């Protein structure tokens, strides 16, 4: 049977599968088509993240069903960055990322140059050359962003 | 059926209290409301307690 996998970039991948295929099997088929390692793949169906050891039938995935694929860094984690101007943003980072790297990521989402970002965690201002690991910043930690505005 | 907010981007159903999508990082929808009865899993419960404690001075 055929199932479809939608990606966030807008493309759709068509796969030939059996109801007995494992999620692991499905990820390997996606790798065959797209070259993406299974460990970077998250598959979503019925609002749930699919587990590698279960089968399509376990999730009631039937012919012509659509799954959603989201790519994530192996060994990555999410952190939250609370601003003082309204928004809390969500970032994917790695423990080995330097504070400089994280500021680069905030610039991508929020458009603020690193030089104007002051990041604070557990009451301490973070230094650019240190890593998230150095500050023991863990998954789902919340950092605070203060903007340096001129004038 | 998980209870929470559906991410309109990837369709993952997120914990009511999460600020952005656990899968794709997209922001939580503006008008979604927390359940009347929300009992978060132990990990999210500890996360929320930590954030409250950080706002408090005693
Ligand atoms: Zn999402």
């Amino acid at each position: 049977m055929q199932i479809f996998v939608k990606t966030l970039t807008g493309k759709t991948i068509t796969l030939e599968v059996e109801p007995s295929d494992t999620i692991e099997n499905v990820k390997a088929k996606i790798q065959d088509k797209e070259g993406i390692p299974p460990d970077q793949q998250r598959l979503i169906f019925a609002g749930k993240q699919l587990e590698d050891g279960r089968t399509l039938s376990d999730y009631n995935i039937q012919k012509e069903s659509t799954l959603h694929l989201v790519l994530r860094l192996r060994g990555g984690m999410q952190i939250f960055v609370k601003t003082l101007t309204g928004k809390t943003i969500t970032l994917e980072v790695e423990p080995s990322d330097t504070i400089e790297n994280v500021k680069a990521k905030i610039q991508d989402k929020e458009g603020i140059p690193p030089d104007q970002q002051r990041l604070i965690f557990a009451g301490k201002q973070l230094e650019d050359g240190r890593t998230l690991s150095d500050y023991n910043i863990q998954k789902e930690s919340t950092l605070h962003l203060v903007l340096r505005l001129r004038g | 059926m998980p209870v929470g907010w559906q991410c309109p981007g990837c369709t993952f159903i997120n914990k009511p209290t999460r600020p952005g999508c656990e899968m794709c990082c997209r922001a939580r929808p503006e008008t979604y409301q927390i359940p009347a009865s929300y009992q978060p899993d132990e990990e999210e419960r500890a996360r929320l307690a930590g954030e409250e404690e950080a706002l408090r001075q005693y």
